DNA sequence: CAATACATGCACAGGATGTATATATCTGACACGTGCCTGGAGACTAGGGAGTAATCCCCTTGGCGGTTAAAACGCGGGGGACAGCGCGTACGTGCGTTTAAGCGGTGCTAGAGCTGTCTACGACCAATTGAGCGGCCTCGGCACCGGGATTCTCGATATCGAAT
DNA sequence: ATTCGATATCGAGAATCCCGGTGCCGAGGCCGCTCAATTGGTCGTAGACAGCTCTAGCACCGCTTAAACGCACGTACGCGCTGTCCCCCGCGTTTTAACCGCCAAGGGGATTACTCCCTAGTCTCCAGGCACGTGTCAGATATATACATCCTGTGCATGTATTG
């Protein structure tokens, strides 16, 4: 499942990252809770409102910085497991052959 | 009323403890009156240079207060001073801000 | 389709970034502890149980990064002296060679 | 007895000893070997301090006998007496 | 003894005559007192010798005016025995 | 065909003729006007005695010797045997006299 | 005047053949000699500021090794 | 006239060169190169030596601040031996 | 009074402690001069001079000479390392340099 | 042969990002007031180092003739210097983790620092003498010279490895 | 099997080493002088030693967060190689002044003598500099913006390569 400061793997355009769960998000006490405790948004927090209604999680990624750091629904978040893993290996085989694919194309280019 | 031989000289070093210096200082068993005068003048002299100079890095640093920092700058900025004291290093001062031009970008 | 990239630097305005920060800088650039251990260490074998300043230990400190730091700039000009930009253990190997303590 | 601190010098410390130099771009084998740099610098100081030190019946190392040791070799410090 | 003797206040006077608005720095100030030092040593023992060196034993303002030529660089020399000259005038003119 | 050494044979060989011999390489009659005429403008009618004349040619020469093994390690540094005078002015400026 | 060109190009090469040198460039020879001419002045003005502090207005080698003393250098055999 | 005389050790190097060799000559320069050598390693030692008793605050020298010295300038080899052999000599003459 | 004994004979010694001893007090260096300080002054220049001539001594006898000349004090002086930082920024007159030659000077094959 | 799209090289928008700039605030080292005590200044004496006249001599300066080793100029050519290029790897840069340096607090003590004593010891002065230094005079180690050997160099012909 | 390049050797040339020969002038020993080392005694005083104080240096500990370390990707230098040019070694001839040496002259370095100006030394006085205490503003620290500026894409000015 879902859990502060646990791992987490998530969408970013067409590919997964795993990310760390920092808050979490309930859409019907319009509330989340942190770790170093519920609380309400602040004043310069807010939430993209096309996740806002679903159950939301703020996730810092790993191996980059805290302006990277967003909220997520279910649609951009999935439990840290066995599948999502495999998956996750999949989308970095298909980045791999799109980066394969830009080599083909730049060396038919030179030619 | 006895009156210093500073003021005779129009020095504000003295010339008593320099005197002084030079006799108990084991430099030689007989000295003059007008030796420590003299060496208190080219004190002044040097002194007055070198913390002008170290004034003239505080306006430039817009520091009111001398530090080390300015009297490095005053002791390398000046050429004379950097081999009269290149010599000597200080306390806290740091280097020139030199790059030499092989090393920037193109 | 657009993928991110990052805001990594070229090598090199990291370097002369820093560069210009050190050079105005004016603190101590070794921790303390370590070079006292330093100092403590060496002065074993010459007579044991010394005790030493703490304005001591840190006139050595800053005694140490003075001779360091001037052989480094002539350790540089050494370095573009075959045209490089990497300094080598040749360089400072030169550099004591031609102060003459080698 | 303290024992196996040479490596107190950091390879980070080296790196910013050489960044005041204006340095760009550092080769791998030099920190060990300007360690060893240290070393011969930092014993011959401390053997004229040392032997400033016991000429004066003491058991304390003074910054007086360091920088009269720096007087002497020549590589003299300010700051601290004449 | 317990008084310990150093040029404190006489270098603060200097700056005052040059700068009378610009404060000083404790551990700059001992910069200045061991540079101050260190060039009347170096001043002095040249002299010495130079008086020795002549087979001469007396310390008066001839051989001080030569090694402040001879050490100082040119540029700080010239005005060093110019303002030492009309010092040791002064003291003589007003006995 | 005449014979010929190739070039830098006869250079180590009189390197080896410089370095076991003692004597003093300079001309001694024009190094001592180099000496009269810059010691012209210092002080004029100014006289000179022979061992002073020989005491500033053994210091040059011991100067100017050291200088130029110092030279040879900064050219051989650079993958060089010829030196240029880059050389010496980088081996004057580590030494600090520039 | 001419003097400073007396030291010929010939005895610079065997200076730098005492010194080890194997190839020597074409630019060597003149700013050597500003090298060798500077070193010059710093000697012989400590050595005629000793000289004019003895009274004196002839030089001594004595002086000139007195002179080295004080520029760092020592020269043995010269007297002193 | 009679000319002053000009201080040098000449002969005391002569002597001590046939203790340590015994059929060897010298020449003149060499000898001068010596006693160049002799009056300014003494300069050297006895400069440090008036120093260091100064930089204590003692107004006198004596043999302790001179072992000191002569183990300031001279290195280890050229330090243990001139040690033990001064220390020797100044008991051997306090002996006498 | 009794027989004049030098005191370089009494310590044992061959340089003169009397000269040393007058040349300490007439060189300027302090108004009093402990007793022992010249002996071992001349002990220590003894054992200074002791070490130089040996050295020039074996230099002048793989030199096939017995006379000393400056060519054989500065071979005896680079050839020690403690002696050569001793006199290291010191120049000897007549004395040449030492005979090295760099590696890649040699010709190759 | 012209065009035009493509490729290659400046111009610029824009986002990060780290550093300079503005403002509060506090804080602790700078400076200023005080007491005092010890070191600088006033006055007088001794005497001795030093400035000045003399002199002489010796040691430096100037010039003039011969000779020759060395400097200067020049031709050639072959060896480095220097430019370019490519490939690998070695730190450069950056993000996460450990950890250990750094500040504050605490104590304790050993050793620096000041005071009194007094006794060993060096400073100072008369005698004197023996070592040490100025002069002289032979001689042999050594400088210079010449001929044979040795070692090094360099370039013209056999012989093995490599490519085809 | 054939050709070619690197090395391998022989021989000529040539620079130096080593062996006699011959003459030479510094050097080591003798002699004479002379003055600083030595003996001896005293007298002040400086450092060794004992003892008391108190200060910062050592040691520990507990929380921090800046940094150390490590690792992963990347790209730009380090260097190995090659081509080419030009610059300096090598050798020869011509010149030229360096060197020896010889003599004339005189300039000042060195020494002696004198006489005196200044300075070490001593006593007394007094005030200036330093240890100490305080209050207080220059600058450190923190925080929020502004802006250079770095990197990169992308978009246009221009070479150019292919095509109609």
């Amino acid at each position: 499942e879902f859990a502060l400061g646990g791992r987490c793997l998530a969408f970013h355009g067409p590919l997964m990252y795993e990310a760390k769960i920092l808050k979490i998000w309930d859409p019907s006490s319009k509330m989340y809770t942190s770790i170093p405790k519920p609380q309400k948004l602040g004043e310069d927090e807010s939430i993209p409102e096309e996740i806002i209604n679903g159950k939301c999680f703020f996730i810092h990624y790993q191996g980059w910085k805290s302006s990277w750091d967003e909220w997520v629904g279910y649609d951009r978040i999935r439990a840290y497991n066995e599948e999502n893993i495999a998956m996750k290996k999949r989308l970095a085989n298909e980045a791999k052959e799109a980066k394969k694919s830009l080599l083909e194309q730049q060396k038919k280019k030179k030619l | 009323k006895a009156k210093t031989r500073s003021s005779r000289a129009g020095l504000q070093f003295p010339v008593g403890r320099v005197h002084r210096l030079l006799r108990k200082g084991n430099y030689a068993e007989r000295v003059g009156a007008g030796a420590p005068v003299y060496l208190a003048a080219v004190l002044e002299y040097l002194t007055a240079e070198i913390l002008e100079l170290a004034g003239n890095a505080a306006r430039d640093n817009k520091k009111t207060r001398i530090i080390p920092r300015h009297l490095q700058l005053a002791v390398r900025n000046d050429e004379e001073l950097n081999k009269l004291l290149g010599r000597v290093t200080i306390a806290q001062g740091g280097v020139l801000p030199n790059i030499q031009s092989v090393l920037l970008p193109k | 389709g657009g993928v991110k990239k990052p805001h990594r630097y070229r090598p090199g305005t990291v370097a002369l970034r820093e560069i210009r920060r050190y050079q105005k800088s004016t603190e101590l650039l070794i921790r303390k502890l370590p070079f006292q251990r330093l100092v403590r260490e060496i002065a074993q074998d010459f007579k044991t149980d010394l005790r030493f300043q703490s304005s001591a230990v840190m006139a050595l400190q800053e005694a140490s990064e003075a001779y360091l730091v001037a052989l480094f700039e002539d350790t540089n000009l050494a370095a573009i002296h075959a045209k490089r930009v990497t300094i080598m253990p040749k360089d400072i190997q030169l550099a004591r060679r031609i102060r003459g303590e080698r | 007895v303290l024992r196996d601190n040479i490596q107190g010098i950091t390879k980070p410390a080296i790196r910013r000893l050489a960044r005041r130099g204006g340095v760009k771009r550092i080769s791998g084998l030099i920190y060990e070997e300007t360690r060893g740099v240290l070393k011969v610098f930092l014993e011959n100081v401390i053997r004229d301090a040392v032997t400033y030190t016991e000429h004066a019946k003491r058991k304390t190392v003074t910054a007086m006998d360091v920088v009269y040791a720096l007087k002497r070799q020549g590589r003299t410090l300010y700051g601290f007496g004449g | 003894k317990t008084r310990k003797e150093s040029y404190a206040i006489y270098v603060y006077k200097v700056l005052k005559q040059v700068h009378p608005d610009t404060g000083i720095s404790s551990k700059a100030m001992s910069i200045m007192n061991s540079f101050v030092n260190d060039v009347f040593e170096r001043i002095a023992g040249e002299a010495s010798r130079l008086a020795h060196y002549n087979k001469r034993s007396t310390i008066t303002s001839r051989e001080i005016q030569t090694a402040v030529r001879l050490l100082l660089p040119g540029e700080l020399a010239k005005h060093a025995v110019s303002e030492g000259t009309k010092a040791v005038t002064k003291y003589t003119s007003a006995k």
